[PDB]
């Protein structure tokens, strides 16, 4: 007596549900037609009422890692409600593919610091602007796009 | 004077379905009590959709479960045609399962059998293969995912008729034969490499 959605039919191609007859009802009061099918919860994993066979390899979940060697996960589940799919496996079982993986060769290496150039002017047409100074990772170049810990420019004021 | 109320929901129509759940309407009255002398009416439906049980269930139709393995090679009246340019045939099978409160029984064979060629345990010429892909990290959710690829002396297979006939069918080879390589690394038949899988991720049913 755990209220199911009770659906007219499955269709095979997706997996979904299709035609809700509705709430309230029990998965052995559903099934008492073997051409519905049924969900535990609404909007998730459709079952149909007939007997239990493998549903569709999943979309492969994305790579553990983003720089270098991962693996990443798919899966296949126990589908129907009266018995078991391939061995003794009773349905809402996982079946688990667990595949290498890669979404770049090489990692981003760090980067290190040059040394501070001469600074540059302000605004001479009228008086109070700003002076800059500049730098590069011309040291320990980043790798693999990379980066430098800390800031390239630098400010200050001058009266003029 | 008398306020209106609701009688209990009933059924207007029969359960349009012989069998399992179909879709009725209930209807209800406002006479428990009736309204009098300006009471008000009832507020809400008198009709509802709802779902009738005939708690009664369907037939089920009878389904082939997957076929069975194929059967040795073998002709009728021969001890062994293995390693010889002799047609036999083999057998596999399936089980009509699931039928139920008067379904079909399920169509077509429950057998099905074909022409083969026999080369169990025949020893043949080889080649080395080239690299399969690496296979998939096994266990996939269990310690230590390791994934491997394999160099397999593959054997070369005798040049015999695809057909046969009785006065065309076609024949297939059947059986592990015994492939004969030079040693390579070592190994007769088969050459592996082995290598873990990383940053393996703890797989969760994925309906929490
Ligand atoms: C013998 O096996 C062959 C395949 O090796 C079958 O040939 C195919 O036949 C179907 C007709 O149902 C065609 O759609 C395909 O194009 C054929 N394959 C080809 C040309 O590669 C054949 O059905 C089998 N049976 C017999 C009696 O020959
Ligand atoms: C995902 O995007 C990639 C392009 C990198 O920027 C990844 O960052 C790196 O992740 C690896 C391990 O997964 C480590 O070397 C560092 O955490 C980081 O540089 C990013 O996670
Ligand atoms: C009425 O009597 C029952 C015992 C069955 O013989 C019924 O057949 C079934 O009809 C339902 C809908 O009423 C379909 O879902 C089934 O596919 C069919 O087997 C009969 O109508
Ligand atoms: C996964 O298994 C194979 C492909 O790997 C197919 O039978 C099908 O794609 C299934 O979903
Ligand atoms: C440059 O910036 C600072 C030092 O100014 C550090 O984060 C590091 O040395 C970097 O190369
Ligand atoms: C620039 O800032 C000062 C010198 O200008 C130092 O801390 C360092 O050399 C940096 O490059
Ligand atoms: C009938 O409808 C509801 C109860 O379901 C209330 O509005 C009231 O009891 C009315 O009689
Ligand atoms: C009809 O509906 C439910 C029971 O199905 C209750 O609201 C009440 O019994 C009403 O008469
Ligand atoms: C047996 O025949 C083939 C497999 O060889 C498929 O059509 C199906 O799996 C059936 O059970
Ligand atoms: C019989 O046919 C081949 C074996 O030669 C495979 O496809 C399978 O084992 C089947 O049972
Ligand atoms: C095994 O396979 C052949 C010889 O049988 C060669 O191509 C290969 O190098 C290895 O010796
Ligand atoms: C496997 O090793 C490399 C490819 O990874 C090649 O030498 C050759 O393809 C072999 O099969
Ligand atoms: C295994 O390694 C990678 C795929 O992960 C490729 O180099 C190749 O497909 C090989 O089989
Ligand atoms: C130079 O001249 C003065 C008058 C203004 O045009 C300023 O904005 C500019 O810096």
């Amino acid at each position: 007596s755990d209220p199911v959605l009770c659906f007219t039919q499955y269709e095979e191609s997706s997996g979904k549900c299709k035609g809700l007859l509705g709430g309230g009802v029990s998965v052995e009061d559903c099934c008492l037609n073997t051409a519905f099918a049924y969900q535990k919860r609404s909007g998730g994993l459709c079952q149909p009422c007939r007997s239990p066979r493998w549903s569709l390899w999943s979309t492969w979940a994305p790579c553990s890692v983003t720089c270098s060697e991962g693996s990443q996960l798919r899966y296949r589940r126990c589908v129907g409600w009266n018995g078991q799919c391939s061995g003794k496996v009773a349905p809402g079982t996982l079946e688990w593919q667990l595949q290498a993986c890669e979404d770049q060769q090489c990692c981003p290496e760090m980067g290190g610091w040059s040394g501070w150039g001469p600074w540059e002017p302000c605004s001479v047409t009228c008086s109070k602007g700003t002076r800059t100074r500049r730098r590069a990772c011309n040291h320990p170049a980043p790798k693999c796009g990379g980066h430098c810990p800390g800031q390239a420019q630098e400010s200050e004021a001058c009266d003029t | 004077s008398v306020a209106g109320g609701w009688g209990p929901w009933g059924p207007v129509s029969p359960c349009p379905v012989t069998c399992g759940l179909g879709q009725t309407m209930e209807q209800r009255t406002c006479n428990h009590p009736v309204p009098q002398h300006g009471g008000p009416f009832c507020a809400g439906d008198a009709t509802r959709t709802h779902i009738c049980n005939t708690a009664v269930p369907c037939p089920v139709d009878g389904e082939w479960d997957s076929w069975g393995e194929w059967s040795p090679c073998i002709r009728r009246n021969m001890k062994s045609i293995s390693c010889q340019e002799i047609p036999g045939q083999q057998s596999r099978g399936r089980t009509c399962r699931g039928r139920k409160f008067d379904g079909h029984r399920c169509a077509g064979q429950q057998q099905d059998i074909r022409h083969c060629y026999s080369i169990q345990h025949c020893p043949l010429k080889g080649s080395w293969s080239e690299w399969s892909t690496w296979g998939l990290c096994m266990p996939p959710c269990g310690p230590n995912p390791t994934r491997a690829r394999q160099r397999l002396c593959t054997p070369l297979l005798p040049k015999y008729p695809p057909t046969v006939s009785m006065v065309e069918k076609n024949v297939t080879f059947w059986g592990r034969p015994l492939p004969r390589c030079e040693e390579l690394q070592g190994q007769k038949l088969v050459v592996e490499e082995k290598r873990p899988c990383l940053h393996v991720p703890a797989c969760k049913d994925p309906e929490e």
